[PDB]
């Protein structure tokens, strides 16, 4: 009925070794967002961390200059039917 | 056993209504899901009117009032669903709507109980 | 949505039946805060808390079983209307202290039980 | 299971034209007590009034001196099964 996936995931600001990302919250009670990031085309462990449900931006630090990263965001959310479950991800690529 | 059928018939009707209304309307306003609110306001109203009505009709079969109160109102209303909605809001750091949801459910349900009771007593 | 209806009815009837037995058994023991009605709400709070944690970890569990446990069992077992009428009666009786106390014990108690069920299962897994 | 009828109904104080009655509350949520009184002798109309649930005494005024009165008290009470219903009465006789 209602999507629990965030929309308009984008890099709003960048340095050679960090990215500020933002997204629009979905119309459900999000308890927290899970941000994942890793070097595109594999060959590097994907890392993840959470941000609280109220926040809709996040900083990713400690990246390497001139490298393509795959960045994804999903929610851990409350709905009536499923109680707590995890949304599908929304995903972008970005080269530092 | 006759009493058990009252609870089951009433309860199943109430639970079914709560399911339909909640799956229909809860996603419309996630900070205070209105399906869950409406079923509690509605049961508050019904049991308020039952309170007033059954006082004035002392000889009414215990089967019917068991079906309406423990059954219908008991099945229709819910505390566990409020508890989990509020818990989620609390985990989400949304304290304002956690508190508001508790207050609107409690005060709202009591107002509806009062309104049902007093409409029927002011009607007699 | 007929298989789903049986989940609600089977779960709901079990819950409603439990609430009826416990309430008629124990409510008259302490009239200022009827303990049958409290226990069923604390118990449903606990069950749905554990469901919250458990379902998250088992995303592929049939929607029939979680509909039976949440909307059915917990929904039938717990009650708001019965609290409303107990409190209303206390208010009409001029017993404001226990009217307020009953509301607080039900709300805070049910939330504590939801938290406890959730955290026991998350601390377990 | 639990009696909704008051106990130990008695006249605690009296004048020629009034009675102060008291009773012990039953172990249920009493919303109000109903006091009835009338002349034991013959068919004088029985009168009644309510007292709030918190009170367990009542004054009956405007009686006649040296006359036997039948006095009764019942409750309008909340229980789980019956919602609001009326108890049986408890009853005493007393001569002003
Ligand atoms: C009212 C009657 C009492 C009933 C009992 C209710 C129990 C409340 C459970 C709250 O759960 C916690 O809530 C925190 C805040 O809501 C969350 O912190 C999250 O959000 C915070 C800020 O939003 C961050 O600082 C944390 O690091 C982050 O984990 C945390 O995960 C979550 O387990
Ligand atoms: C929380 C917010 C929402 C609340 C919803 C509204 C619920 C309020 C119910 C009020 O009911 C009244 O309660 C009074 C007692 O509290 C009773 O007075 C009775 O008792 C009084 C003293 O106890 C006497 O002064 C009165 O004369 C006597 O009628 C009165 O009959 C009754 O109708
Ligand atoms: C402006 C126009 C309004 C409409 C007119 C209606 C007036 C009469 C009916 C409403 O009465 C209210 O509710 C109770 C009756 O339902 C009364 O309590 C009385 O009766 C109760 C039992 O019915 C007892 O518990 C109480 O002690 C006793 O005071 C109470 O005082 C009064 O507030
Ligand atoms: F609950
Ligand atoms: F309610
Ligand atoms: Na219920």
């Amino acid at each position: 009925s209602v999507s629990s996936v965030p929309t308009k995931l984008e890099v709003v600001a960048a340095t050679p070794t960090s990215l500020l990302i933002s997204w629009d919250a979905p119309a459900v009670t999000v308890v927290h967002y899970v941000i994942t990031y890793g070097e595109t085309g594999g060959n590097s462990p994907v890392q993840e961390f959470t941000v609280p449900g109220s926040k809709s931006t996040a900083t990713i630090s400690g990246l390497k200059p001139g490298v393509d990263y795959t960045i994804t965001v999903y929610t851990m959310y409350y709905s009536y039917s499923d109680l707590y479950s995890y949304s599908s991800p929304i995903s972008i690529n970005y080269r530092t | 056993i006759k009493s058990l059928f009252a609870v089951i018939i009433g309860g199943s009707v109430g639970c079914t209504l709560r399911w339909l209304l909640s799956t229909k309307f809860n996603s419309l306003f996630p900070n205070l899901p209105p399906g869950t609110l409406v079923v509690n306001l509605l049961a508050g109203l019904i049991i308020g009117t039952a309170l007033a009505y059954f006082l004035r009709q002392p000889h009414l079969d215990p089967f019917w009032k068991l079906m309406i109160t423990t059954g219908l109102c008991g099945g229709l209303s819910t505390f566990s669903t409020i508890s989990v909605e509020v818990f989620a809001l609390l985990q989400a750091g949304n304290y304002i709507w956690a508190l508001t949801s508790v207050l609107v459910h409690v005060i709202g349900s009591l107002i509806m109980t009062a309104l049902g009771f007093f409409i029927i007593t002011i009607l007699f």
